[PDB]
């Protein structure tokens, strides 16, 4: 099974600044990889889709990079609405598996 | 747009469909190569009334919405006219919700006819990847 | 518009099958591929599998063919069948479409003796 590895598990932030959250696969999964966020007593919600592509309804402060192994989810000025879980899924290969979450906080 | 052969190979592995559903690139290449010959404004009528869209030849009666397809099912999510952009972006995410049917890459019709069993590696053979 | 919804027992016991409904309304389940998604304590989430148009299905490994999801059409809804679970398989069930843009609102669902 491909294994995402997510960094930092945990990172604090105050509002207006910008963070950038790290996801590496095991193996290369060419841009087949996705960001979804998810608070407390709610279900994820797709943010970035195939590594960089937008998805509609959500702010344009997000952003997605990378290919092969390395990919990174980038918040431009986080905002009080931003804190809460991420997590980095990857498609290219059954079963699809999910990173083990970056923690967003107000620091 | 009309793709050259090493032009939509490079393009595809960009796109993640290398190794995607266990289906080598060469796969890909092949399949846009007789499906519609690289050319990403390719469209056929169908017999059903439904039409063959773009670089993948993606159908409107299960894949994509024209809104001129009896039993549309709009499978993708997306409107035909998404499929026949000279950007392969929609094709790719398509295509991708495609092959991950128990058929695979069968749903090709040109693909199984002429690329299937054959070796579909030389279609990327050649190539500054 | 699409809705999902997870309805079912929300406290099971060891060794029973847990079984989860997902009602879609605002559009036909055979228009969509469909999801089984589950989120364990420690914040780790499981995609389970899911079932394509055809009727084919994609089972996590993990899952030790312990897992069936099947569809009924005429009630617009499809199904998540565990057999056998285990204290290990407490955890929050959610269903969602394929490509991630439609997602239930997520049931939790406790394995205990009691």
């Amino acid at each position: 099974d491909i294994v995402l590895t997510q960094s930092p598990a945990t990172l604090s932030v105050t509002p207006g600044n910008s963070v950038s959250l790290s996801c590496r696969a095991s193996q290369s999964i060419g841009n087949n990889l996705h960001w979804y966020q998810q608070k407390s007593h709610e279900s994820p919600r797709l943010l970035i889709k195939y590594a960089s592509q937008s998805i509609s309804g959500i702010p344009s402060r997000f952003s997605g990079s990378g290919s092969g192994t390395d990919f990174t989810l980038s918040i431009n000025s986080v905002e009080t609405e931003d804190f809460g879980m991420y997590f980095c899924q990857q498609s290219n290969s059954w079963p699809y598996t999910f990173g083990g979450g970056t923690k967003l906080e107000i620091k | 747009k009309v793709f050259g052969r090493c032009e939509l190979a490079a393009a595809m592995k960009r796109h993640g469909l290398d190794n995607y559903r266990g289906y080598s690139l060469g796969n890909w290449v092949c399949a846009a190569k007789f499906e519609s010959n690289f050319n990403t404004q390719a469209t056929n009528r169908n017999t059903d009334g439904s039409t063959d869209y773009g670089i993948l030849q993606i159908n409107s009666r299960w894949w994509c919405n024209d809104g001129r397809t009896p039993g549309s099912r709009n499978l993708c999510n997306i409107p035909c006219s998404a499929l026949l952009s000279s950007d392969i972006t929609a094709s790719v995410n398509c295509a991708k919700k495609i092959v991950s049917d128990g058929n695979g890459m069968n749903a090709w019709v040109a693909w199984r006819n002429r690329c299937k069993g054959t070796d579909v590696q030389a279609w990327i053979r050649g190539c500054r990847l | 518009d699409v809705q999902l919804q997870e309805s079912g027992p929300s406290l099971v016991k060891p060794s029973q099958t847990l079984s989860l409904t997902c009602s879609v309304t605002g559009d036909s389940i055979t228009s969509d591929y469909w999801s089984w998604i589950r989120k364990f304590p420690g914040n780790r989430l499981e995609y389970m599998g899911f079932v394509s148009y055809s009727g084919s299905t994609y089972y996590n490994p993990s899952l030790k063919s312990r897992i069936s999801i099947t569809r009924d059409t005429s009630k617009n809804q499809y199904y998540l069948d565990l057999n056998s679970v285990t204290t290990e398989d407490t955890a929050t069930y959610y269903c969602a479409n394929w490509d991630g843009d439609y997602w239930g609102q997520g049931t939790l669902v406790t394995v205990s003796a009691a």
